[PDB]
Parts: structure tokens; C-alpha cells; sequence
RNA sequence: AAAAAAA
RNA sequence: AAAAAAA
RNA sequence: AAAAAAA
């Protein structure tokens, strides 16, 4: 305390503004697609395969490629060393994430297939799932996977009494309620929206969309880092 | 199976669904506390033919080191195998781990078993709850069914009175029972988005053939204490908005029969 | 002490008396059959899926279904919450109870097949592997599989010197040997043997008829649930 | 391959088992104990071709709470890969736990090791055996060759002689060892029940055809510490009866061996 | 794919690599120290595309029973699936095994980083050293890779300065931060052997092809503090000293590399 | 302290002397092959199964066997219990004999199968690793498999700032480095070498060198092992 | 295709 | 189809 | 084909 000063935040940033962020598209060599993220000090990066050929067999579905996730923190990433390992967090998130990601790719487009995302979290601070999903759809795309729109996320969230955007680990830790959604912004489709804390239900509303307004200004980035991908191939 | 979305989509587009209910209906829920008298506290939970118990164990340990001021709470969902030929034997899977700590969330984040109360020697001796979730018929909706059993079971949990001597410096566990901290009474309402239509409380029928999914936890207090999409689909915020609003409704309808169960077994 | 006063045990039992015992068929939607039983303080459900698609197919036999059983405590079963997890014991049980249901069970009926049983004790007194297999067997005629007989289990046990039938936890933790045994009761077939204790040679014996006896009894109350099950049926 | 359980069965009609053997004779048994000269103790027993090595480690550690007056013992089964193909790597399977559990029980219950005579400081530190079944060669009949091994070990075992120093209150280990309290020899002896008949000591070809299985564990005493009827089959009281008498005749010729093998390592 | 052997091991005859490499030449390598802020110390490393991340981070614990007047250092190998399709989620398998292994080898040998000068009350609290090695693309020669950015990374890590109180007996934390007592700096160098030729710094393509490989990891000080022969194949007694060789003029260029990065980050 | 008298080591053996070793093929009747070696005062036995059919299928390489190793300790084969697992070092060691063996082995001819490879250590005191290679070579000898040499393995060491060979556990302890070697001797090709401690080139050379007259004189034993198995079949 | 027993 | 090194 | 929450 205080969070929120008068009325700018730890680091400055008004209510309503996003943290520092940077992305950029094909870092891996390895992966279909890939993206990497800073944002605040969140570093994430994004890995699709492929397309790819899913055994065990019975996995597979006949009109469908399936999506699946794994969202993962390296021991690093965190104050205190964290265990190698997944944890039920990071399997959570894994699983909303899939449900982030998995309506914004036409999937019967490759029958039988796996689309695998992986997200790893190489330094954490707070809104890694939203900065992982946002990385995810830009490795999506990366990966020439058909989509109807990126997701874009960003968790608004609670601290001293008011609602804000994109909180840091400070703010939410000693914060009433972080609120992270994802959207496919050119329908308004949300496909993440998860609540931690305790909100009125004009709070919780305001808070998503004001995360959504966040999410629609890092739709910008992920565009603004596709465009960027698009004028290195048109070289030359 | 895939014939069955048609068969409901269709339903839906005609304000009807496969067992008749309106689309903000529950099934029959049944709440019945206190039916594993070795546990300190319990309740099955039917919503319909979906049935989950929660056993509440605790004991008493040490506080975690970032929190001397806490007990401790820990909630743990079990889709035993025979609840379901989808739920496989081995440690929670992500279903599971998900149900477990969204409903852990509406108890946390509400206060609603309230942790402060809970300590015994500050940083040193508090008390542990566990909740302890085992579905036993998946039939649709376990997220509402293990909250409703899990703050039912919290509710209908004695837990051995403890005292610090202050001379021996001993704790000492007493018979005489006293009820948890319970303060609020959280409780999930979710609502299956099939096509452009919301649906409270899906069956496993509807399960199979909706697009998402979104869970609205809230307390008696007008807070929402959590909420979760689920699966895939996309809600427009509208439908958020209906979801908050009618879970609300729905929350009431339920902690009303909740406290009536946990009341019952009192008789 | 004393568990046999004179010559009533704890709970008012005589030697040879068992605890009070319900059962019930069909209480799970899912299964393809299932019995509930309240024998003492255990409560104990079993269910059974199918005879059904044995994948991995590795597994399957050509000429038979294979049985499997799973025998698992609830954590909030015990008087100590029991981590979930399986153990050594739930393991054996499980082992034990497979071989007590198996002989009973017509496999070759259906070949490659499973048939799956799952007992779950939701409240654990002392013979829940003896009410697991009778609520099994239960759970298996609930599923119109064809079988020999049932099987009826019931343990005797020796407490204060004294060969008794069907021992509480109290009795068993105090107690100087417990025997279990599983029966096809038609042909006295004895499918589960167990003694965990020290006894004579006239000792066991008489612990093993008692048990069977009790067994018998048991038996009685399935073949009782089940026509309880076809009165329900033949409405209308 | 099943051409063999009606060659076996006729042959038992015959009153003849594959190698010979007579319904109530165990294949040429071979003790040999200390083997090990590292462990505390430990015994390699052949029954036939069917070999197992145990061996006994102990240590010092705090009992269970519960049991603040005894010693620990703990008995794991490793059926190593390389004992038979169908001995996978990975941890103890049902059979390796059966294995383990029903030995120990023989050993545990019949208090053929005193854990009473395990303390050194009632409550704090008592001395933990470790019972560690390495089967190298399954051959049949595991649980005859683990119990005999296990007991033959814990015979040949030599453990550290432990002092509770009174006056700087440390415990000492000294190099002086001296036995494990090993007051009674319980042997399981196991019969397979193929068609009728009974057969103690089935080798691996008669365990690919029986109907079920049973042991008796019993010691010196006349008393029964473990019974176990493994895999399926149904056995008769009569025959169980005849086991259990089987059992002790068997045991006691098999006691005899043991203590010579225990002895002659003392050479 | 084996056609691949094919063009390499002839592209090899004529003394070329894929890649226009001689067959004592590096991929171009990219170290740069520091770029997890949060952890203690950190380290990109490049070799080609093969990039490996590692965190360093310190905290206080008790040291290990049989060395009280040590700190612990500890190095895992997280081969991580985005890393490469052939890189499965779970715990590591001998791949991730065998790289942490010899690369910890490689440090803990050399004392590299001396675990002598990480006591802070000997027998009671340590510095612990985790070294968590995430590897983010497998484009050939982790172990090399792996153990450049493990010693950039010890080399760039600050860690608090930690001051026992000898009157409160109190360990105090503090804000000023020091290095870690890093003393040398082993550095692995790899080869694959193709056929009779050996060649540096395989990429994945040569590893595909390669007969087997051998790691050596030397110091400033002319010793090697580690030695692996990897994967299948043999050498010649000549081709290992040869590597032995080629390693130390190939560790030293990278050494310089590495004291730059390092010597970067705190520009 | 000293582990080098004058010149002489704790157990007597001169700077260039190997522990006892005593060798035997055919072992165990479930194993298709099988060595036992008792080399100083370790106690390994090593079992090979088959070639044989490669179930998970995908694992199947079309044109060749694979080998497996899995080395693994007994939990009364050292001082304290080792919980039975294997453990990073086994895992580390099992697949550096398997690098050892592969080399000797004739893959292709047995192609789609695996070649499986046993080896527990019964009683460990330094050098279990070459030991094991050793009783491998034997195992797959006495399996049948064509192999294109034995393999043998010894290692030496530095101890007191002297280049010896066949360390003890002591020595191995107190030591300043280790240097298992394999070799197929005929064509002196070194199929394991490792390094653990800290020496000059020409040391490791040194040490190198040593351990093959080590690991040539253990391939003179297992010869003689071979021989003596071959002669045993002669009869009649 | 990895420090138990009892409950 | 998930706090080590040595033994 | 097995004592958490936050980061």
C-alpha cells in the first residue's frame, strides 16, 4: 500500500494503461510457429506443432484436428525457484487456454490431427496466461494455422477499491480481484473469463470490459507484429 | 452422440430442452449433510442424476509461512472412475484440478470459510480443512454440484473445539464440537451457451453438445467470488451480464436449500 | 478392552452377530450395475462397467472378458484423511477381490472384453473388503452379467482369545486375527481366503466356518436385494 | 501355451506333475544366507530355478507415531525385469505388492521379528528394518522362495549394536553387531489348486494352469501368521483344511533347512 | 532423413559440412548474461539455432548431512517440448538426465563454482544453487549449449548478501548482492563422429547421422573436468585425444565469449 | 587416508591391479541370456532378453533391433538402503551402456525387435558401470546375439595424485578423478569413456590408456567364461 | 502399448 | 502410443 | 492405448 497513489500506480501507470509490452513472431526454429512476449516483465514464449500427426490413434477425432496446450513455468520465472513440474495452476491455465484458443481455429480443417500449443513462461509478473494466450494466437498464426481472429487477452483487476487494468504481482497480490479475459476481438467473442476475488457484479462487469479495451489495444500489437513478419517476407 | 446436438439445438430453438426444464431450471437437486458421520462434516449433493459427495476432514497443523494468521483449506476433486466411463483412474486430471480450484476459489476468495478463525497458535498450530470432493455420478453440471455439496459439507462440519493451554503451552483437542468458521455461503451457477442460447445447469447430454461453458460463483452478499468459462465457445458480454444476473437468482433458490439440509441434519 | 465383556461385544453384538447391514442395486446412473451397502459403519458403493471395449487391445483375451477391480477409500473415509492416491493395501484388496468376484463370473461370455468393477468406500469400519465384494457381486447380477453364483464375504476374527464374527474397527485394531473369506455360497466355494493375525490351526478353522456362516447370511440379504430389484421392475 | 494346462492335468490325473515331483514335494530347495556381505543381512533361495535374493538393511529412525514401542520393519518386493518377462520395470505391481504384504504379514504377525526389541529410545529412535526382496529368477511359487529368503536374511542378520548413552544422551552405533530379534521362523508354504487336486510348490508351468492358489504361512509354534488365497479358482474348506496341515508339515522341513543355511554362514 | 546421411558423410569426404563450416568450427554463438531479470543470474546461449535458456537462482538451506561445509548446487535440464517435436512433456528422460549430469559434472569438479565458499553456518545453512536449464530450441548440441549458458549465467548471477549475526545467532538477508564464488570456467566442447571425421558443434542434422559424440569440458587451467562419451558408436584412442585437444582450443575461444557477455551485462 | 602406501593400496593391490573378478554365463533359466560378475566386492548380474517383439510398435525401427539397458542397484547393493527407483545416475549409466553395447551389436540383423538388456547391481563398490558392461557383453554372448567383439570395461583413477587402476568405493570416494572405459578390443574401439573429477590431458590419457590394459585383461576373463560355457554344452 | 502395518 | 553428487 | 492459494 498504496496501490494506487494519486492516481498513478508503483511503476506509474495510470489505471487504465497496459505495461510495457513487446512481441514478435518466429523466434523458434524447431516450432510450426512461434512468438515471443514481454510484457511488463512477463516473458513468455509460444510454440505451435503443427498441424501434426496425433498417436496414440484413439486421440484422434475424424472431423477434427484437436487443440492442446501446456502452459508451463520455467523454475526461473518466479521470486521463488519453482519445481520443475506442472501444477494444478498450470494445468488450469493450460486448459482455459485451449478454451481461449480453440474457437478461433476452424479445427475440421485437419481431420484426425494435433494442434499443440506450448507456452512457456520464462519470467512471470503477473497476467502470464493472458500475455501467453496473446503469444499462443500470434504462434497460431505464425504456424499458417486458419483462424477466425486472434485472441487477444488482458486481465483487468481490483486493487484498493478500484477497478484497473493489467495488473503487475504487487497489485495482484495485495489485490481484490484479478479478472483476465480473452476475446476474439472482431466478433466480441470472449473466450477466456475467469474471476479470482470478489466483485459486485457491476464491478466484475467493469472490470471485463475493461480488460477487454485492453485486450482490443494488444489485438493492435498482435497485428502491428503480424504486419511486422509480413514486410520481412515481402524481402525480397 | 452427434444426432443428439441436432435433436437439442433444435429443442432449444423451440425454448425447450431434452427433460422438459425451462432454460433457467435446475434438475430436482437433493442436498443431504452429515452422511459420513466419521467425517467432521458432509453432503451428497443430486442435481438430478449427477451426484457428488464431499467429505470434510480436518486436522490441525502448521499455517503456511507467508500466512501464520490462516488455517488451512484445501480442496481436492476425485472423478472416481465409477462415476463415469470418461473419468479414468490416476491422479486428477485437468477436469478435475479445474472443478477443484474454481470451487476452491468461491470458498477463498468469498471468505466464506473464514481462515483467521481457524488459528490456533499464530504461525504455528492451525487448523487444516480438507475438502475432500468424490463425484459418484456424472451426469452434467459437477461444478454446482460439488460447490453446493462442498460449502453444504462446510456448513454441516463439527470440528473438534482446541484449546492452547496457556501453562502447559499444550494444545489441547476437546470432544465438544463447534462448527467451522463458515461465513458465507458461495455457490456456483453454470450455464451451458448451446448455439446462441444459454441453458442453466446442463446435463451431461447438454454437456456433450454445447459450445462453452461459464460458471458464476456468488454469496448471499451480492459478491461474486468466482467465475469461470469453461471448454470452448465464446460468450458475448451480454451473455456474461445474464449469467451474473441469473446466477444470482439461481445462487438464492440453492443456498436456500442448503441451509434447509444443513439445518435438517441438526433435527 | 474389554471387547468381549460377558458376552457382549462394544456395540452390544453377541459373538456371532453381524453388524446391521442394507443393500441396494442400480444407485448409479452411469455404471452398468451397482449396489450400495451400509454394513456396520461402511458405507461402500460398487459399480460395474460393462462388458466393454478392452483397450489397450494388448490386454484383451480371446476367449475370455478379464476382470478388473479397483478397490478405493474416499479420503474422508477413514478416521485419519486418507491422502487419495492407491496404496499398498487398496492395491491388494483390489488383487483379492478380483480373485474372489473371477470364478464367480461366466468370462469366456463375452471375449476381449472388460468387466470393470469399482468399489468405493465411502465409509471404512473394518471388512470393507468383505462388503466391497458383496456389494460387487451385487453390482455385477445389477449388470445382467451371467455368473455362477454371487459372492457373499464376511470376516471372523479372534478378539480376547475368542473367535468372533464379523469384528468393527475397534475389535480389529484391538484384535489378535481377522479372516475375511468370500464364498460362492451354492457350492461353498471359497473365492477369498485371508487372515492377518496368529492363530491356531483349530483356531483359523473355526474362524473360517464362522465367517462362512456369516458369509451365508450376507448372501441371504444379496439374493433379498436383488428380488427387492425384480419386484421394482415388474411394475407395472 | 495352454496345450500345457491338459498335458498338466492329465498328468494329475496320473498322480504325476511335469518334473516328477509328488503333490506334496517342494522343487530341490536351495538356502544360502549372508551373500550379501554388505547388507545386514541376506539370503539367496532357489526353489528349483525360481531365485530370490533378499537382503536386510537397517538403520536408525524414529517409530511411528502410534507406536513410539517398536521397532520398523518394511518389506518391498522388486520383481526385477530381468526375472521374467513379465516383470516390467516401473513400481511395485499388484503382484509384487501381494507378494510383499503377505510376507511381511507372516513375518509381522507372527512378531517373528520382536519390532518391541527395536527400541532404543522409546518414541525417538528405534532401529528400521528394511526387508528388500530382489526375485531374480521367476521360476513359480515367489511367495514360498520371498518368505523363506526373508526370513533366512533377517536369521543371518547382523545389525550394529546401539547404545543410548545416559549422560551425553547421544546414541552410539557400535562395531559390534549382534542379531535381530528373531524369535519365531515363519515359512509360507503355498499350494496351487489346479482341476481337484492340490499341489504345494507349483513351479511356473503349473502356476500358467492353476484354478487358484493358497498359502499358509505358520512357525515353529503350530501357528497360522498369514493365509492368503491368491489369483482365482475357489477352494474347499476340506481343502484349506489339508493346506493348512500341508502347510505345517511342509514349513517344518523347510524351518530345518533355513536353520542349516543360517548356521552354516556362521561356519 | 538417411538421406541425409548419405549427402553429409560424402560432403564430409570432400571435407565440408552442410553448412560451409570447417570441421573444428562453431555455429555462430550468441551469449547474453542477465535476461531474466528476476532470477539470480541467467544466460541466452545461441549455437546456431539452438538456444538454451538457463536461470540461476539461490536461496538458503541446510547443506547435505555428509558435507555441512558445502553449499549445494544443483543443475536440471528441462527439455521442453516446444523445444523440439522430439522432446515429450514429463519428468526428464536420459537425454535431459545424461545433459544435466555432465554439464554439473563439468562445474562441480572443476569447483567451478566453489561450494566452499557458499556456507554461511557450516552443517545448518547453505546457499543452494539451483542451475535450471530450459532448453527453447534443439537445432543440435544441447551439451555444449547447456553448458556455456550454465557457466555465463553462474558468471552473471548475483545473489544477496547474507550475514550471520553472531549476537541475535540470526541469518540476515541483505539488498547488496555479491557474485557466486565462480573460480573457473569449464566449458564443454562437443564432437560427432561421422564415419572416421569428427567435427565440432554437430548441428541436428549431423547429430542424425553421427556414429556417436563425445563431450569434453575443460578449464582455464588446462583440466578436464569432464569427459562423455554420448550415444552409440567408438572412438579411437587417437580421436579422443584429438577432441581433448581441439576442446581446450575450442573451450578458450568460447570462454572468451563468455567473459564478454558477462562482462556486457554489467556495462 | 593413504590410499597409496608404498606403493601399495588399502586392500594390497599394486597401482595397476585389478579387484578380484569372477565371471559366469548362463545364470538365470528366465533370461535369454545371462552373466554373473563378482568384480572386487561388486555383485552384478546382467540378463538379456530376447530379440524380441517390440510392443509399443511405434518404437520399431524397421531396418534394426534397438537395444535397451537399464541398469539398476538393488536397495541393500550399498552402505544406506537405496529406495528402489532408478535415479538419475542409473538412468545416466543405463544409457551409457547402452552406447557401450550398441557398438558391438549387429542390429539389422533382427530388424522391428529390441534386444533388452538387465543389469542389477547386487553389491556396488565402484565400478558397477564397467562391471556391468562387462557381465552385458557376456549376457548378450550367452544370449546368442552376433556381436561384432565383446565389450569390456574397467576403470581407472587418480587417487593421492597418482594415476591407478580398478578403484574401490574408497578410493572412488577419496579420489581425484574416474575413468571408466569400454572397448571392443579387437579393434580397440572405445565405446564408453567418462570422466568424473579433475585432471591434465595427459593424465586422462594416461588413465584412458591404463583402463584398457584394465578393460583387455577382464576381455581375457570373459573370453575364459565363454570358452568355459562352450565346453560345459561339449558334454557329452 | 516409481517408512510401513490397520481402517 | 514429473535438493544433488558418489556408491 | 497418483497441504494449498498467488506469481
Amino acid at each position: 500500500k498504496l496501490i494506487d497513489e494519486n492516481g498513478r500506480r508503483i511503476d506509474g501507470r495510470k489505471k487504465y494503461e497496459l505495461r510495457p509490452i513487446k512481441m514478435e513472431v518466429g523466434v523458434l526454429k524447431n516450432a510450426n510457429g512461434s512468438a515471443y512476449i514481454e510484457w511488463g516483465k512477463n516473458k513468455i514464449i509460444a510454440a505451435v506443432y503443427g498441424p501434426r500427426e496425433l498417436h496414440p490413434k484413439h486421440l484422434q477425432r475424424p472431423d477434427r484436428a484437436i487443440l492442446r496446450v501446456r502452459y508451463n513455468m520455467a523454475p526461473f520465472s518466479v521470486e521463488e525457484r519453482k519445481k520443475p513440474g506442472p501444477d494444478r495452476r498450470s494445468i488450469e491455465i493450460s486448459k482455459v487456454i485451449k478454451g481461449a484458443l480453440e474457437p478461433a481455429l476452424i479445427l475440421e480443417m485437419f481431420p484426425r490431427t494435433a494442434i499443440d500449443v506450448f507456452i512457456e513462461v520464462l519470467q512471470a509478473d503477473a497476467g502470464t496466461r493472458v500475455a501467453g494466450i496473446t503469444a499462443a494466437s500470434l504462434a497460431l498464426a505464425d504456424a499458417g494455422i486458419p483462424m477466425r481472429d486472434l485472441v487477444a487477452a488482458c486481465a483487468a483487476g481490483k486493487i484498493e477499491g478500484e477497478i484497473v487494468l493489467d495488473l503487475n504481482k504487487e497489485e495482484d497480490n495485495y489485490g481484490e480481484a484479478d479478472v483476465p479475459v480473452a476475446i476474439m476481438p472482431l466478433k466480441n467473442d470472449i473466450t477466456l473469463l475467469q474471476m479470482d476475488g470478489y466483485l459486485t457484479k457491476d464491478e466484475f462487469i467493469e472490470a471485463v470490459k475493461l480488460a477487454i479495451k485492453g485486450a482490443k489495444a494488444v489485438y493492435q500489437k498482435q497485428r502491428e507484429a503480424l504486419k511486422e513478419k509480413y514486410l520481412k517476407i515481402a524481402q525480397e | 452422440a452427434g444426432i443428439m446436438r441436432d435433436h437439442i439445438i433444435n429443442l432449444l430453438k423451440e425454448g425447450k430442452r431434452i427433460d422438459d426444464r425451462g432454460f433457467e431450471d435446475y434438475r430436482p437437486i437433493e442436498i443431504e449433510v452429515g452422511v459420513i458421520e466419521k467425517a467432521e462434516g458432509s453432503a451428497l449433493v443430486k442435481l438430478g442424476s449427477t451426484q457428488v459427495l464431499v467429505g470434510i476432514k480436518t486436522s490441525l497443523g502448521e499455517p503456511f509461512p507467508d500466512t501464520p494468521n490462516m488455517g488451512v483449506m484445501t480442496t481436492n476433486v476425485e472423478l472416481v472412475p465409477l462415476a463415469s466411463p470418461t473419468f479414468e483412474p490416476g491422479p486428477p486430471d485437468e477436469r478435475a484440478i479445474e472443478l477443484a480450484r474454481v470451487i476452491d476459489r468461491g470458498i477463498r476468495e468469498s471468505k466464506a470459510l473464514n481462515l483467521e478463525k481457524m488459528v490456533i497458535v499464530p504461525g504455528k498450530i492451525v487448523r487444516v480443512v480438507f475438502i475432500d470432493v468424490h463425484v459418484l455420478d456424472h451426469d452434467g453440471n459437477l461444478m454446482d454440484a460439488i460447490g453446493i455439496a462442498a460449502i453444504a459439507a462446510l456448513l454441516n462440519a463439527r470440528v473438534p473445539k482446541v484449546r492452547y493451554n496457556e501453562e502447559t503451552g499444550e494444545v489441547e483437542t476437546l470432544d465438544e464440537t463447534e462448527p467451522l468458521p463458515v461465513e458465507k455461503i458461495p455457490v456456483p451457477v453454470t450455464f451451458a451457451k448451446i448455439g446462441n442460447i444459454l441453458v442453466v445447469d446442463p446435463s451431461l447430454d447438454e454437456e456433450l453438445v454445447m459450445d462453452g461453458k461459464i460458471t458464476i460463483t456468488t454469496d448471499e452478499t451480492g459478491h461474486i467470488s468466482a467465475v469461470q468459462k469453461s471448454e470452448g465457445g465464446a460468450f458475448k458480454l451480454e451473455e456474461v451480464m445474464y449469467a451474473v444476473e441469473t446466477a444470482f437468482k439461481k445462487a438464492e433458490e440453492i443456498r436456500k436449500l442448503i441451509l434447509e439440509a444443513v439445518e435438517k441434519a441438526k433435527q
